[PDB]
């Protein structure tokens, strides 16, 4: 019936390839059963690219292609698309290193790669900011092809958002094996921003993460966020990378090879069956390099469109005209404490499932200790100098001149260990005055409003409220309406008065 | 050492003129060691055999760069691909000698690809230059939906954006479709009279029949297209009078070949100092990671100044593009192509010979046909535009002032409607008042016609997110004037920054301010605490969609202000006065020249505080609209004869 | 980028002072300015131009237009004729210099009318103005 064809490179084991065509009595789920071969080159260059594609096409009519790749090999999307383009046979990407997203694809293409573009990840990554509410970041970018096309996408991504988002600086770098050592250091010496979204390919990436390193850049204090162009073989990431790192993947990220192989066999299994319930015949195999057909057939351009929009086992893999996914289910990962990749977030259907409520930072990367930039902030509710509201219901978040406070813990009913907090936004005097502090001495800060006690009262030899929360390590600094007395000075320490007060009595005059 | 590079050809002839020319440069140089060696290949008719050709002989070879021409028939982007994509897995450079299109300026497709010749995008930037020559700024683009068309757009309006202008619109022609008559049929009605063209040839063909068909090709009309535009099919049906342009050499294969391997020789040679060659992948198979040294040696041959070549000085740019180039102006002068000019790189220089403009003239035609019958756009606004109910003969009540002067009244078609919601019929009134009697001087002044009609939606007009999408939109006169339906509001339109991006402004016809209105004196501008601290007590309201809505979105100290202020607006300024009368809104904050007329006539009423944002009422117009000189200049002159004086005193007392 | 600038000394917007001599340079919130060099005051090698200090409303206009705009400018005063009149066709003081391209621009005590409106070509109005009658109570 239908003939699928896998081709490979990843080399590996080679028992795999028996198994591949093993799985030919498996697809019995699938409605249809398919005849599957599977050839696959261990040398992944052009030349054995081309001749074993052109004998596969001309030993055994074919109906479509499955192509597989390690990690990090460029050119042999562009040798798939051509190869396509010209044979005119649906071709289909699986796994990694040729699915990353070609943009623009010859007119004649069917290259349908599994991948997704560089938009929908700067959408997901700027989601992830205003979930974490980081209004001014920083964009860095080598000049690694497409760099072009990631700024463009950054711009139209900050204009297209209710947020005004704000783009503090944006610096091309000179990375390489090598290459320039200098001009880096003094460009990335003098970049303030809290949070940084960087786009370089791999070996840029683990460059720019060392000097960044040398450069101090990396810890608490500075989020970094990267496409997955600088993620490698996730099973196993460098050691250059820091801990905190944040990207955007698909949720094929931690299948399996043979799982990958069965969803795109799946998915022109699945296409091949509409087309011929729609027409009341099978599709018609490809050809070969001779006779070139030129204009696209009316069968192959149906077939071709019959196979763009299939949806399997729930999740859905509708391909856009340019080639890449549309609206697929997204995962934000971040790399762990123990140097691991794992799932901190889903994208699902425009909607954001962060499992944690704040952002956490680590002890890695503290070398000087003066890296801790990062504090906390205690803070109490006083009418006049800091008041809480709701977030706004129209566009989320705060307004403007509204810090995010998160309330301690969610004491309501978790008044445990639990972490997880309630967001709320504050604002007034004091919190003003911790706006500019911060501003100027150049630290960033996580405000937190205070559950136990008020503002301190040794009770049972114990302090708690503000003074507290401060004198027992849980927060770096408080602000607030804490006034300055003996009692308090001799167990923790005061700044300058920046607003006199004093006890004073009030009286009706009525 | 022996350095090889490499030739794709097609001629079989022009390979011994590459040996040649090989030859030639190995004779001259710093070393003469390196004996620098050369190969070719004639052209594969199968892409799949072409690019294993490539992968033999070439590959094969220890080659250091590929030079790939193209055959004069026109095949498009189709022969260099295969050695492009072979050559860029191993980032060999590959110099391109004839292809002219811009897929090949993509490095995400093509990584080392670089050209001796400018695409057909470039030329975008010769336009520009005649745009500045001329000075013509109302244009239309008129480009294909292939990538060729939307690379050259883009181009232009990066050109535009870097200037203060924009394209007044594009259209996107679909290759290889009929009926382009759609296209033109829209573009007739814009004022613009320059249609810049980038099709291919049976494009520009079909384009040209369709223009002849709709008589788009007479007086006044300036027509400018590229290369593909006046060879081929397309000369044959182009319209006399249109501005073409050609590169000097285009098909000179030799030149290009010499030119070619002298900058490839001199690259050679200034790299080989810092050493650290990596020898090439030698043979497709058999390896599989990319030359070490190449990406380096691509990163030096772009930065070569060859200023010795047969076609001038060899530059690239960024993209790996020929910097500059010499393009030659063709005028399709009765059925002749004649040279008017050649483009040195930056400017344009004319020598000999006239232009013919299509129409036949032998003057210069402007690039705009502002019309006579002008659509004006107004609200109702009572000190300035008073709309009254026409009886039923179609004509309103006549009218005198109390000095015994006759009442200058129009017709306008207002939103009077039975029907609840929005308006549902355009029912004409009568206008008139200050605005009115302005229009009618400058109407007189500037020898145009007229047609007065109201807003639809009785808002003055803030750009607003549209729904069910991100993106923001006008609304209220603004939106009408920016789509179309309106070509000048007259009206109190207060100035300020964010329609002076969109809207040409006029000098200011009335200068005022802002000011707050309550009932007949305890508020002191807009710093009382009572209105720094919102509450329920002293509620404040503006109008929805005006310019004081603006002022308050726009700080960032005033955002409480705009934040109490969105729970309590109002539709219209006359219902915010009446509520504010009838004690159902405390203070209400508007214009300074309507606020104080409406206390001085209907009394009851006490205007409190300094003016807080002093602007100026002006003539609204499109962007770079022609005539806004005139109004301006007869604006500036009403102000210093009298006529402000007495539209002062006779309408706001 | 460079903007050559003409003004025009009128004590409530433009001040001109001698720098302070104790510093060599003058008080900051005052931008350098220079007096025309048509008339050579360089006796010898000294320096051909006399160099003032100018400051007030217009200045700190520049100044911050300057700061948005990102350009960099110079600034001169006029010593040919009064803020400008048509004398026997031709233009003297800041519309001359504007109009005869010695000046890129000029900023100052400058009013817009028809007749240099015609001419040259003007920005939006930042400070309203006219015809004034004063008295003595
Ligand atoms: C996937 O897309 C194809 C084509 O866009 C859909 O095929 C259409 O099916 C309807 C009825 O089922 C026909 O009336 C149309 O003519 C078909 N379009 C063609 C032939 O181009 C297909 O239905 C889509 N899948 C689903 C589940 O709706
Ligand atoms: C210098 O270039 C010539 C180009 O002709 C090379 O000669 C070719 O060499 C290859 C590989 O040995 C043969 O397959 C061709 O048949 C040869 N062509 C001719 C016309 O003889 C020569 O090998 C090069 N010199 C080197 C690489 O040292
Ligand atoms: C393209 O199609 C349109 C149909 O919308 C044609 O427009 C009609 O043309 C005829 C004759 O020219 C007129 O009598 C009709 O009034 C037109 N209709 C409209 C709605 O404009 C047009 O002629 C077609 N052009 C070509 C070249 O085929
Ligand atoms: C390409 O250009 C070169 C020079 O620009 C042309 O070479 C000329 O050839 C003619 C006869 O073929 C000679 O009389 C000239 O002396 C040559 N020029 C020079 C500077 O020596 C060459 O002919 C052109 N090729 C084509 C196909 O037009
Ligand atoms: C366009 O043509 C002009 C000729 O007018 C070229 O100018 C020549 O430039 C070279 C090197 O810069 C000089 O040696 C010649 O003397 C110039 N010619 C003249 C007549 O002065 C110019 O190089 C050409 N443009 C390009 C890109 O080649
Ligand atoms: C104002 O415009 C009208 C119409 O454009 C001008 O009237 C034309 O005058 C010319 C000669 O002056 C005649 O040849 C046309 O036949 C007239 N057209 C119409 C429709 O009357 C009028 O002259 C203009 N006023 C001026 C120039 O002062
Ligand atoms: C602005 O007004 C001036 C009048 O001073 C117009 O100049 C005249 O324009 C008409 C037609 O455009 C010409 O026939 C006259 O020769 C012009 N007069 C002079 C002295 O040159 C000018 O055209 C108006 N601006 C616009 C855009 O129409
Ligand atoms: C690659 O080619 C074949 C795969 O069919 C394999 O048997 C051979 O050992 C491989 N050669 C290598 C790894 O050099
Ligand atoms: C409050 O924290 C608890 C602790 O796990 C969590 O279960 C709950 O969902 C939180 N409520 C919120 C975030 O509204
Ligand atoms: C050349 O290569 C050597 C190692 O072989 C390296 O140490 C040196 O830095 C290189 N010089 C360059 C790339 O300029
Ligand atoms: C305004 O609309 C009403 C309702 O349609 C109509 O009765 C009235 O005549 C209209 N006004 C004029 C001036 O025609
Ligand atoms: C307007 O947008 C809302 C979403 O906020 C949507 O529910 C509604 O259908 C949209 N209306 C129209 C007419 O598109
Ligand atoms: C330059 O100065 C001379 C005096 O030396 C005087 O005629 C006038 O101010 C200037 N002359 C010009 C501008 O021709």
């Amino acid at each position: 019936a239908v003939t699928v064809a896998v081709v490979f490179g990843s080399s590996g084991p080679l028992q795999t390839q028996a198994r591949t065509r093993l799985t030919s009595q498996n697809f019995l789920d699938l409605p249809l059963e398919i005849q599957p071969l599977t050839v696959g080159v261990n040398n992944t260059n052009p030349s054995s690219i081309l001749t074993q594609i052109c004998g596969l096409l001309g030993a055994a009519r074919v109906h479509g292609i499955v192509f597989e790749d390690n990690v990090d090999t460029e050119a042999v999307a562009q040798l798939l698309d051509f190869v396509s383009s010209q044979t005119h046979v649906p071709i289909l990407s699986i796994s990694g290193g040729s699915a990353v997203v070609l943009t623009p694809k010859e007119p004649g293409s069917a290259f349908l790669q599994l991948g997704v573009s560089l938009e929908q990840q700067l959408q997901v990554l700027f989601k992830v900011l205003e979930e974490y509410d980081w209004s001014a970041f920083a964009v860095i970018t080598s000049l690694h092809p497409g760099h072009a096309l990631f700024l463009e996408g950054v711009r139209a991504v900050a204009d297209a958002s209710y947020l005004s988002w704000r783009l503090l600086d944006v610096l091309t770098l000179e990375l390489g094996p090598g290459g320039p050592r200098a001009r880096t250091q003094r460009l990335l010496r003098q970049v303030d921003a809290p949070v940084l979204v960087a786009y370089c390919s791999r070996e840029e990436a683990e460059v720019l993460f060392a000097e960044a390193a040398q450069a101090g850049l990396v810890g608490p204090g500075h989020v970094w966020l990267v496409p997955n162009l600088a993620l490698g073989s996730t099973d196993a990431p460098p050691a250059a990378f820091p801990v905190g790192l944040i990207s955007v993947v698909t949720e094929s990220w931690r299948l399996s090879l043979r799982q990958k192989v069965r969803d795109g066999v799946a998915i022109l299994a699945l296409g091949a069956h509409s087309y011929r319930r729609q027409y009341g015949t099978l599709p018609a195999p490809a050809g070969d390099c001779r006779s070139h057909p030129g204009p696209v057939s009316p069968a192959r351009e149906a077939f071709y469109r019959h196979l763009l929009n299939v949806t399997w086992e729930g999740r859905d893999f509708s391909f856009s005209p340019g080639g890449y996914l549309v609206r697929p289910t997204m995962v934000v990962i971040a790399l762990n404490r123990h140097r691991l990749w794992e799932m901190v977030g889903r994208w699902d259907h425009g909607v954001l499932y962060m499992k944690y409520p704040v952002w956490p930072r680590y002890s890695t990367s503290l070398q000087p200790v003066v890296d801790s930039r990062h504090l906390t902030v205690a803070t109490l509710e006083e009418r006049p100098f800091v008041i809480v509201e709701s977030p706004d219901p129209g566009t989320g978040g705060c307004v403007p001149n509204t810090v995010p406070c998160r309330r301690q813990s969610n004491h309501t009913f978790s008044s445990g260990d639990l972490t997880p907090y309630t967001k709320l936004c504050c604002k007034g005097f004091c919190i003003d005055i911790l706006k500019k502090l911060a501003k100027v001495v150049k630290f960033s800060y996580d405000l937190y409003l205070v559950t136990n006690g008020k503002h301190g009262k040794r009770v049972r030899g114990v302090w708690n409220g503000m003074i507290g929360e401060v004198y027992y390590k849980r927060a770096d600094m408080a602000i607030g309406s804490l006034t300055i007395n003996e009692e308090r000075s001799e167990i923790i320490d005061f700044s300058v008065p920046f607003v006199e007060t004093g006890i004073s009595v009030m009286v009706s005059r009525s | 050492k022996i350095v090889n590079i490499g030739a794709v050809l097609s001629t079989r002839k022009h390979e011994q003129m590459f040996r040649e020319a090989v030859n030639q440069a190995n004779k001259r140089h710093g070393s003469w060691k390196i004996q620098l060696n050369a190969t070719s290949v004639t052209h594969k008719p199968n892409a799949i055999q072409m690019a294993l050709s490539v992968c033999e002989d070439l590959i094969s070879s220890q080659v250091y760069a590929i030079l790939v021409s193209h055959p004069p028939t026109p095949n498009d982007h189709f022969t260099p691909t295969p050695v492009s994509y072979t050559a860029g897995f191993y980032r060999i450079p590959v110099l391109g000698l004839t292809t002219r299109m811009s897929i090949y300026s993509d490095k995400s497709i093509h990584l080392s690809f670089l050209r001796t010749v400018p695409p057909y995008s470039h030329q975008s930037s010769v336009w520009f230059e005649m745009m500045r020559v001329y000075n013509w700024n109302h244009i239309i683009l008129l480009v294909s939906d292939d990538h060729e068309g939307r690379a050259a757009q883009k181009r232009l309006e990066t050109l535009l954006e870097e200037r203060e202008s924009k394209a007044e619109k594009v259209l996107q022609f679909d290759p290889g479709t009929k009926n382009v008559t759609a296209l033109l049929m829209e573009a007739r009605e814009l004022e613009a009279r320059v249609i810049i063209l980038s099709a291919s040839e049976d494009d520009a063909a079909t384009v040209y029949r369709a223009a002849a068909m709709l008589n788009m090709t007479g007086s006044g009309y300036v027509w400018l297209v590229g290369e593909r535009e006046i060879s081929g099919n397309a000369l044959r049906y182009a319209p006399d009078g249109i501005i073409g342009l050609q590169l000097i050499n285009g098909k000179n294969e030799s030149a290009h070949i010499s030119d070619a391997v002298g900058v490839v020789a001199q690259a050679v040679h200034e790299l080989l100092e810092k050493e650290n060659i990596t020898d090439p992948p030698r043979g497709c198979v058999g390896n599989t990671n990319i030359w070490k040294t190449g990406p380096l040696f691509k990163r030096v041959l772009m930065s070569s100044k060859y200023a010795d070549g047969v076609t001038g000085r060899v530059e690239f740019n960024e993209d790996g593009d020929r910097k500059f180039a010499n393009y030659s102006i063709m005028n399709l002068q009765n059925r002749k192509l004649v040279q008017v000019g050649i483009y040195n790189g930056t400017h344009v220089i004319p020598n000999d010979r006239k232009i013919i403009w299509p129409g036949g003239e032998t003057e210069k035609p402007r690039g705009y046909q502002m019309s006579t019958r002008l659509k004006i756009v107004t609200i109702h606004q009572e000190p300035f535009v008073y709309v009254k109910p026409t009886m039923s003969d179609g004509t309103c009540k006549e009218e005198f002032t109390v000095n015994g002067d006759p009442v200058k009244k129009v017709i306008c078609t207002g939103p009077n409607d039975t029907s609840p919601g929005s308006p549902r019929h355009t029912v004409p009134q009568c206008c008139y008042g200050f605005c009115i009697d302005l229009l009618i001087k400058l109407a007189r002044t500037m020898n145009f016609t007229y047609e007065v009609h109201l807003v639809a939606d009785g808002k003055f007009g803030t750009q607003e997110r549209v729904n069910n999408s991100n993106k923001k939109e006008w609304n209220g006169m603004m939106g009408e004037l920016l789509s179309g339906q309106a070509d000048m509001i007259v009206a109190p339109l207060t100035i300020n920054n964010e329609r002076a991006q969109y809207i040409e402004f006029s000098k200011p016809f009335k200068y005022q301010g802002l000011t707050i209105l309550v009932k007949k004196e305890r508020i002191t501008g807009i710093n009382d605490p009572r209105l720094r601290n919102p509450s329920d007590k002293f509620i404040y309201a503006t109008v929805k969609q005006s310019s004081v809505d603006i002022y308050f979105r726009r700080q960032v100290e005033l955002s409480t202000m705009y934040r109490h202020m969105e729970k309590h607006n109002y539709e219209s300024a006359a219902e915010a006065i009446q509520a504010v009368r009838d004690n159902k809104l405390h203070a209400f904050i508007w214009d300074s020249a309507v606020l104080e007329f409406e206390a001085s006539q209907k009394c009851d009423l006490v205007t409190t505080g300094e003016l807080f944002f002093r602007s100026g009422f002006g003539i609204g117009m499109r962007k770079d609209s022609p005539w806004k000189q005139n109004v301006s200049l007869s604006i500036l002159k009403s102000h210093e004869n009298g006529f402000m004086e007495d539209l002062d005193k006779t309408w706001v007392r």
